């Protein structure tokens, strides 16, 4: 039973650490997903700066 | 022809226990008064006759089920040479228990690995000369 016994402590490590791998997915995909949508925000400002810059770049070699 | 047994028969090696279960039995001849018997199975080891094991007594029931189980802690080495008996007796509040039938089961028969249950036909109990000793000597 002592080699039955020692498997069944490793098979409840085993759970314990997969408890706490799947907190671990919880927080990184939640994460990953407000990530997601500042970079959304980032690429939508950027792409506004851009036809700022353009628009005013024209607009200011059009006075030469 | 007093009947049936339905037995199973099975061993665990996580514990290195066998696992005798008692299901049923069939078909038991009437011996008591209302036409019915009252019927409890006797299993022990074959081997050695210590630690018998015995079932509930039901009443008047010529197909008693027991559903059973009883644990012998043997090793798996000494259980090749061992044997199973199950024997069924006969309930009487007023004198000896007649004994029914018996069955017994060779462990070197027995396969182990797959759980194993079956029925199988009672038969009269054995009850030979005592003294069992020989003297020799010559004539002349
Ligand atoms: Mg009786």
């Amino acid at each position: 039973m002592a080699r039955e016994n020692e498997m069944d402590e490793n098979l409840e490590q085993v759970s314990g650490i997969i408890g706490n791998l799947r907190h671990m997915a919880l927080d990184m995909g939640n994460e990953i997903d407000t990530q997601n949508r500042q970079i959304d925000r980032i690429m939508e400002k950027a792409d506004s700066n851009k036809t700022r810059i353009d628009e005013a770049n024209q607009r200011a070699t059009k006075m030469l | 022809k007093l009947g049936k047994l339905q037995y199973s028969l099975d061993y665990d090696f996580q514990n290195n226990q066998l696992l005798v279960g008692i299901i049923q039995a069939a078909e038991l001849p009437a011996l008591d008064m209302g036409g019915t018997s009252d019927p409890y199975v006797k299993v022990f080891l074959l081997p050695d006759k210590k630690k018998k094991f015995e079932t509930k007594v039901h009443r008047k029931t010529l197909n008693p089920v027991f559903n059973e189980q009883f644990t012998f802690k043997v090793p798996y080495s000494e259980l090749g040479g061992k044997t199973l008996v199950m024997a069924v007796y006969d309930f009487d509040r007023f004198s000896k228990h007649d004994i029914i039938g018996e069955f017994k089961v060779p462990m070197n028969t027995v396969d182990f690995g797959h759980v194993t249950e079956e029925w199988r036909d009672l038969q009269s109990a054995e009850k030979e000369q005592e003294k069992l000793g020989d003297i020799c000597f010559s004539l002349r």
